[PDB]
């Protein structure tokens, strides 16, 4: 499956040369295809330089790929995968790393029909969706849009993702990326609505710590860690940084939570007072759990 | 082609009821159910848009005169040429005679129209072709029929036969 | 000021010195004028420092200042923090007109 | 608490009198800043879809409260997803429609200068120069 | 004349309402000046307005209502001739020495507005 | 139905873009001071190495920074360790002293002065930061518009003066390199190119901070061929 | 001033361009931005001297209805607004957290939907609610009364379907007495249509506890 | 495009774009109906607009047919 | 009136600080330049995006790409390359 | 100022109103539902109801309604006052105008509940209107009774079959 600049071409092997077993013109927006990846021979996912990403379906008997979903925002893809059959992980030239899921309205449909139907023939589309086509021919061409699922900003340019089914016999399947300036990082899914909350609450504790310290110092001078950026060493808020191009969605930063291990006991027991919940020792248990048990 | 007209609808009927009824027959895209907004009253009719013509046609065939709602039987139904003015005609000239006269020159899209100005017998003759109209003009202009001199020209709209008129009439022929 | 439209801010490069607020204007953000959740000390430029002027509230610039002035959390998220010297220069229409009517 | 109040701010920004459209947009400024990055974000597109038609509104107290909302919703959505609403009328023939969008764009440009750079609606033909290094692929 | 003799009253009525008038009166007649200051001749405004400020009668409440009109008019027009720049400074400048700082500033507020309007070369 | 992720950085980014040379912490020796020791940074990451054993040793890796470090330069001021002055995204000039606390080295901050707004943006004065060799002043620039100069002092606590501004409106700047001076008055040199001109002309321009009157003056301005690339300071010629 | 026919030829979606876009100072650019991949058109209530919101729709707007989840808390009865409380704190907290955790308003809006003046979402929301509930092969009691079609009787179009065929748009519809056993004509039914984990499945669901 | 017709109002002419006769002139003219053309009036320009509106390799057995088209190789199926 | 004329005053102060802020009548020529100079600033500024461009160009040293990007901020750098 | 009337809310689903147009929206303001005006106070409303715009929109609705909606015969004998109250009003203000009859369809009523029959309404300035239900589709609907004389009065119905004994104040209709 080779991607010409605009268009997709599917080559088989022959003697004396190799030969074009199929071709598909792309929708208007896509100028290049920088990267692409498949799902069990059923589906494609196709990145662009400037526009975002698109999904396709292989239609036998049509001998062509037929686009079913596009994206909302412009995102310059370096690399792209499928975590799953309805979802996608990507990167940008600019450092963002995002995950895109295809909406359930489109999942019922794609599950309950044969692909040949989508191009022409009868798929009965809800009243609404059509009215978006007529009202916005440029935007809703496909005609559905990924819901952005995660977004996060890591200042490298991610070259490859590797989705691993497990890491060292860990249960949680991780996806380990690797960057240009040289990096390896990983996105581990959190399975447990409760566990995320414990980690969530800890990221919020450490995130503004430099603000908390500073308000305690001010109010302890008023009645009886000098700089505002003391605990962050430079001014930056976390969310503002890690957000940057667009706001973080579900990704909880575990490299911030891990500075809590490096503080003195005085400071740990100071920050932890904000939780009605468990004590320092249990925080440190929690933080340390991800390296031990999840990878 | 995809839309049908529905009639004899009791004004108590709701859009939701129309939808429930017609989706028994085929998938329905939308229903437009005109309402007097001053009285908030439906008006006895609606337009039901199906997704294609085949589905609409099936609906018409199955549903027209088939169902009574509030005892009222529901109805379901589907929902540029040359003109020459001719003056000073003879009183002995019948419209059919006109038809015979102008058939040799060109095919008539409709029948001639006989009217009286001033006493003065005049008629409008509809040709399917501007060129055949030019023929009937060329031969029949200022000619004596039934011992009466008739004048054949274009009827006013000012008169037909402009430059744009040849162009677009040619296309309507095409 | 957020609600009083005639007043003109400074908007120069903030120096190292902290603005002050009088007892009356105390606990207010100089931008949105909200009493809640401060974040950062204000910093005013040199040419808003010098002599008698430095002491006066950076909002009314009339009464003498005592506490430091902070930016509220919300004005530090938007970034209106770092525009410039957040110090009001003129006394404005409202303050004058009260003054003359009273006498 | 969002999701509960989107229907309450639904009636407010839809309402006829100009003061409801002022106070609900003054809820959005507070509700957007500090709920940004949470992952609501489909409630802020709803809340956005209702505001933008208020861009042409005059009154001084009404229009600054609406701009504050649009500046704050920029952080809930992100500059890209938010700017899609604003590029179109940024030129436009109307000198008025044009004048109102440029206020919003100027507020965005201040918050985001380097954060807009991926998102400009610029192609090699659409402008003379472009930058040829944006189409380079390694 | 009889048509344009009406504007000659209106300003003199407005300038009356501002100086001596109900608080709800002058507040509507300031809105009318700031919009209509352009259409009225700056000759007509200043020639009518300025002489008031030279009487010995006016109270401080009444004077600052007149100066607040000069400041709001000067802000708009933006191109002003030299004869009035001499007049305005005769009125405005003696404020700079006045006893209390509230008056001192509103005098200074004028001249810094006039300086930009009338330009560098003229003053 | 959502997907909640947790991010780790397993191995940190290794393109080292910045360095500084001084003596930062006194470690393992009751009294020793030697200028052989070096701190190396990359956007997020920062590290400390030692020398004098003949071979570069890692001493410390510090906590995760969460900003974009756009410059780093040691300032050694007379009358005392050296503390690396560090400007970044966030538009803060942050003077940090790496220090020994609890049992391990930490990175402790002393002064972070506000400058412009948070993002890496052309007007904002970072990306060129060069330091008076004696420690009298830091000087920053942007590309385009402004250049600032902060005037450092030490006392019972480190103290920065209010900045010193010069704004040349259309001039994008390249290579700010700085002149040593024997206490005369700190000077610095840049290659600036004008952003709005019909032809490309990139001209070299000297600046002298005049301590007496306390403002930055533009001394000499010479137009050089468009090919100019970088500047460097030659010490004395005596 | 290029004629729109000239200006619609440049653009990949010529149906957006309008008579007035021709008059822009830089139409060539506006036409290209307007037709760019995701840009949304300017709200259409400019050129209308009406002031955006004016009456005709707004006269008849309904006052407000509390979301159903909140209405469960019984406040509607305690405080009668149209035309002391003994509320329980554990119950209130659960409504927002435990029970109403995932609740999201019924329709909301999508990316490109601006709100035009005459639009009313109260219809649109019902129309989704309608399509999901109403169905071929079943007729409600209310409609049955209107039709005079008792439960257990084939509808009056039966004979015509035997003649002309089953619905063109429902190839899998089975109708009792045609292509489905007549014993399935029961109650309100006369026919019937008869033809993962997403990497992040949480596998446990635990809300924040008040106590 | 319509009989060089006169219209007395802009709302009305904007309603001309969707009409029986207007679409008859278009469609009978060879310019297909609806929404792309719902702007320009003159007959000429929409003609160029409508002009603006309106290769695989099947591997023969001699190993030279890698340049050969699908339909061509099917024709050699009928010949073979 | 009093508010609207504050608005002007801040427009001229923000435009000085943050350079490109269009107003209302902004030449396409004028706006485009500001889009060009922010892209060049960002491409050079982030150390990732400077590598990625350097390698793709095959420029010999990262530093030379950085100057290629800054000289491009001038309008006469297109002409200057052509005369080489 | 309201004279004690309950002016109803706009959502309340209709006690005949004194007028019938004025309401209160979901907010508290008062509104004319004809004219789509918003009013601050009862005093403002009485200005509007006495205004020239609220006059017009009644006429427009007037027209807009007036454009849409050997045998046995019936005879009605309507009696009027015996110079009891008509002694205070004699200023030739339509005093010469006799009572008028019109056939109205029940499709429109103040309550709009049931309908489907006609009424032979009879009206006189001071007295109250009167109606008579006519189930029979047609009775006494004659065919050219007189010899086509054209004084339309109000309509063919009135001249054709009504008598006004003005001296005794007895209106006969058949």
């Amino acid at each position: 499956l080779t991607a010409m600049g605009s268009t997709i071409v599917l080559y088989g092997l022959g003697k004396k040369q190799l030969l074009r077993r199929s071709v598909t013109q792309t929708p208007v927006s896509i100028t290049k295809i920088v990267s692409m990846h498949q799902w069990n021979y059923e589906r494609l996912a196709v990145g662009d330089i400037h526009e975002s990403v698109t999904l396709f379906i292989w239609d036998p008997a049509g001998n062509v790929f037929i686009p079913y979903v596009d994206d909302s925002v412009k995102r310059h893809v370096t690399v792209l995968k499928f975590l799953d059959e309805a979802t996608v992980i990507g990167a940008d030239r600019y450092g963002n790393a995002w995950t895109l899921r295809s909406p359930p309205e489109c999942e019922k449909i794609m599950s309950n029909h044969d692909p040949s139907e989508l191009s022409n023939g009868a798929i009965k589309y809800p009243l609404d969706v059509i009215t978006l086509q007529q009202k916005l021919p440029n935007t809703y061409d496909c005609k559905f849009k990924f819901q952005l699922l995660n977004h996060f900003f890591v200042n490298d340019i991610i070259t490859d993702f590797h989705i691993l089914d497990s890491l060292s016999n860990s249960d949680r399947p991780g996806c380990i990326y690797m960057g240009l300036q040289g990096t390896v990082g990983c996105f581990i899914p959190l399975l447990s609505k409760g566990n995320v909350f414990m980690m969530g609450n800890i990221e919020n504790i450490m995130a503004e710590a430099d603000d908390t310290f500073y308000l305690d110092y001010e109010s302890r001078k008023k009645n009886n860690i000098i700089c505002e950026g003391s605990c962050s060493i430079l001014g930056r808020d976390h969310q503002e940084y890690r957000s940057y191009y667009a706001p973080v969605r579900k990704v909880i930063d575990g490299d911030l939570c891990e500075n809590f291990l490096r503080l003195s006991l005085n400071e740990q027991e100071f920050l932890a007072k904000n939780l009605k919940s468990v004590q320092v020792e249990d925080i440190i248990q929690t933080i340390n759990e991800v390296r031990t048990n999840y990878m | 082609g995809n839309t049908v007209y529905v009639g004899n609808i009791d004004p108590r009927i709701t859009k939701e009821q129309l939808y429930e009824l017609f989706i028994q027959i085929n998938p329905v895209l939308r229903i437009k159910y005109p309402k007097d907004k001053v009285l908030q009253a439906y008006q006895g009719y609606a337009f039901i848009e199906f997704y294609n013509q085949g589905d609409a046609q099936y609906a018409i065939k199955i549903m027209n005169n088939t169902v009574r709602l509030y005892d009222r039987l529901i109805k379901v139904r589907q929902v540029p040429i040359a003109k020459l003015f001719i003056k000073n005609l003879a009183d002995s000239i019948d419209s059919d005679q006109l038809v015979k006269i102008f058939n040799k020159f060109g095919k008539l899209i409709r029948e001639p129209e006989i009217f009286y100005l001033s006493k003065l017998k005049c008629a409008y003759v509809y040709f399917e072709d501007f060129e055949k109209a030019d023929l009937a003009i060329k031969s029949l202009n200022n000619q004596l029929v039934a011992n009466n001199r008739i004048t054949v020209d274009y009827a006013f709209k000012n008169g037909k036969g402009n430059a744009k008129y040849g162009d677009d009439v040619d296309r309507l022929l095409n | 000021s957020r609600h009083q439209f005639d007043l003109i801010m400074c908007l120069k490069q903030p120096g190292v010195q902290t603005g002050l607020l009088c007892e009356k204007c105390d606990g207010k953000c100089p931008i949105c004028d909200s009493y809640v959740r401060p974040k950062r000390k204000v910093r005013v430029c040199e040419n808003c420092s010098f002599g008698k002027q430095a002491k006066n509230c950076i909002i009314c610039n009339l009464n003498v200042g005592v506490n430091d002035a902070f930016y509220c959390w919300e004005c530090c998220r938007l970034g209106k923090d770092k525009d410039g010297c957040p110090r009001i220069l003129n006394l404005g229409s409202n303050r004058l007109d009260r003054h003359f009517e009273k006498k | 608490y969002i999701y509960f109040i989107t229907p309450l701010l639904e009636d407010a920004l839809t309402d006829r009198d100009l003061v409801h459209r002022q106070t609900a947009s003054n809820v959005i400024t507070h509700l957007a800043l500090n709920c940004s990055g949470t992952g609501h974000e489909d409630a802020f597109i709803h809340l956005m879809n209702l505001l933008i038609p208020n861009i042409f509104e005059t009154s001084p107290h009404a229009i600054m409260r609406i701009l504050e909302g649009l500046e704050a919703l920029s952080q809930a959505l992100g500059p890209g997803l938010f700017m899609n609403y604003i590029w179109a009328g940024l030129f436009h023939p109307a000198k008025n429609v044009r004048k109102a969008f440029w206020r919003v764009y100027n507020n965005m440009y201040v918050m985001y200068q380097d954060a807009m750079v991926p998102f400009y609606p610029v192609t090699p033909d659409n402008n003379e120069e472009y930058i040829e290094e944006l189409d380079l692929v390694l | 004349l009889n048509k344009d003799e009406k504007k000659e009253r209106t300003l003199s009525m407005l300038l009356l309402k501002i100086k001596n008038g109900n608080t709800a009166s002058r507040r509507t007649s300031m809105r009318i000046l700031t919009d209509k200051a352009v259409t009225f001749g700056p000759e007509m405004i200043f020639n009518r307005l300025l002489p008031i400020l030279l009487d010995r009668s006016l109270e401080d409440q009444e004077r600052h209502l007149m100066i607040k009109t000069i400041d709001r008019v000067l802000y708009q027009l933006g191109d002003l001739t030299k004869p009035y720049v001499h007049k305005i400074l005769v009125v405005a400048a003696p404020l700079l020495i006045d006893e209390d700082p509230m008056v001192r500033s509103t005098g200074q507020e004028i001249i810094t507005n006039l300086s930009t309007v009338a330009g560098l070369k003229t003053i | 139905d959502e997907l909640y992720l947790y991010h780790l950085t397993l191995k940190k980014q290794t393109n080292f873009v910045h360095s500084c040379i001084g003596h930062f912490v006194d470690l393992e020796a009751g009294s020793k001071r030697e200028q052989s020791q070096l701190c190396v940074a990359t956007e997020t990451h920062l590290e400390l190495y030692d020398t004098a054993d003949g071979e570069l040793k890692l001493i410390a890796k510090f906590q995760n920074l969460f900003a974009t470090i756009t410059s780093m330069k040691s300032l050694d001021l007379p009358h005392w360790p050296t503390f690396l002055a560090l400007t970044s995204d966030s538009g803060n000039l942050s003077i940090v002293q790496i220090i020994m606390h609890a049992g391990a080295l930490r990175l402790k901050t002393l002064v972070n002065q506000p400058l412009t707004r948070t993002t890496l943006r052309r007007v904002s004065p970072i990306s060129y930061m060069e330091i008076d060799p004696n420690g009298r002043c830091i000087i920053l620039s942007s590309v385009e518009q402004n250049k600032l100069c902060f005037l450092v002092d030490y006392a019972q606590k480190l103290r920065i003066s209010s900045p010193l501004e010069i704004i040349r409106p259309h001039m994008v700047t390249l290579d700010m390199a700085v002149v040593d001076v024997n206490f005369n008055n700190p000077c610095f040199v840049t290659l600036e190119i004008d952003n709005a001109a019909t032809q490309l002309s990139v001209h070299l321009i000297f600046y002298v901070l005049e301590l007496g009157l306390n403002h930055i003056v533009k001394k000499a301005d010479y137009l050089v061929n468009p090919s100019a690339n970088f500047v460097l300071s030659l010490p004395d010629l005596s | 001033k290029p004629s729109l026919s000239q200006l619609k030829s440049q653009v990949p979606y010529p149906q957006i361009i309008e008579w007035y876009d021709c008059d822009a100072r830089y139409p060539g650019l506006l036409a290209s931005i307007k037709c760019t991949k995701n840009v949304i058109p300017v709200p259409s209530h400019w050129q209308s001297k009406k002031e955006y919101l004016s009456g005709r729709s707004l006269l008849g707007k309904r006052p407000f209805e509390l979301p159903d989840i909140i209405k469960k808390t019984n406040i509607e009865q305690m405080r009668s607004t149209l035309p002391a409380l003994d509320l329980d704190y554990k119950k209130l907290h659960d409504v927002f957290f435990k029970i109403g955790a995932n609740w999201k308003p019924d329709h909301l809006l999508c990316f490109g939907d601006v709100y035009y003046e005459n639009r009313n979402l109260f219809e649109e929301t019902n129309w989704k609610r309608m399509v999901d509930h109403k169905r071929p092969g079943r007729i409600s009691q209310e409609l049955r009364a209107i039709m005079n079609l008792p439960e257990g009787q084939l509808p009056p179009w039966c004979m015509k379907m035997k003649d002309i065929g089953l619905p063109t748009g429902y190839p899998d519809l089975k109708i009792a007495g045609l292509n489905w056993d007549i014993t399935n004509l029961k109650g309100d039914v006369y026919g019937k249509i008869i033809p993962r984990n997403y990497f992040g499945a949480l596998i446990s669901f635990e809300t924040p506890e008040f106590e | 495009i319509c009989s060089n017709k006169v219209y007395n109002g802009r709302r009305t002419f904007e309603r001309h774009f969707n009409e029986e006769r207007h679409i008859y002139h278009l469609r009978c003219l060879g310019i297909e109906p609806s929404s792309v053309f719902k702007g320009i009036t003159k007959i000429k320009e929409a003609q160029e607009l409508w002009k603006n509106m309106q290769e695989l390799e099947l591997e023969e057995e001699d190993e030279e047919g890698n340049v050969m088209s699908k339909k061509v190789y099917d024709e050699l199926k009928k010949q073979g | 009136m009093a508010e609207k004329q504050r608005q002007l005053k801040l427009q001229k102060i923000y435009k000085q600080k943050y350079i490109g802020l269009g107003d209302e009548s902004t030449t396409r020529e004028q706006w485009q330049r500001n889009v060009r100079n922010d892209t060049l600033n960002t491409l050079q500024g982030h150390s990732a995006s400077l590598e990625y461009v350097s390698l793709s160009r095959g420029d010999l040293s990262i530093r030379d790409t950085r100057i290629h990007l800054l000289k491009s901020m001038s309008p006469g750098y297109k002409a200057y390359l052509r005369e080489e | 100022l309201s004279k004690g009337e309950n002016v109803p809310y706009t959502f309340q689903d209709e006690q005949v109103r004194s007028n019938p147009y004025i309401y209160k929206n979901h907010s508290g303001k008062l509104v004319c539902k004809l004219c789509n005006t918003m009013h601050m106070s009862w005093s403002s409303v009485e200005r509007h109801l006495g205004g020239k715009k609220h006059g017009l929109n009644v006429l427009r609705r007037g027209i807009s309604i007036e454009k849409s909606s050997g045998s046995v015969g019936l005879a009605i004998q309507v009696n009027y006052s015996s110079e009891v109250k008509e002694n205070s009003v004699d200023s030739d203000d339509k005093a010469k105008v006799p009572p008028l009859i019109r056939i109205v369809s029940g499709l429109e009523l103040s309550d709009t509940k049931q309908k489907g029959k006609k009424f032979l309404v009879i009206a006189y300035e001071p007295f109250e209107n009167i109606a008579i239900e006519l189930p029979p589709n047609e009775i006494l609907f004659s065919e050219n009774n007189d010899m086509d004389n054209n004084n339309d009065g109000v309509d063919e119905l009135n001249k054709k079959c009504t008598f006004w004994d003005a001296i005794s104040k007895l209106y006969y209709v058949q």
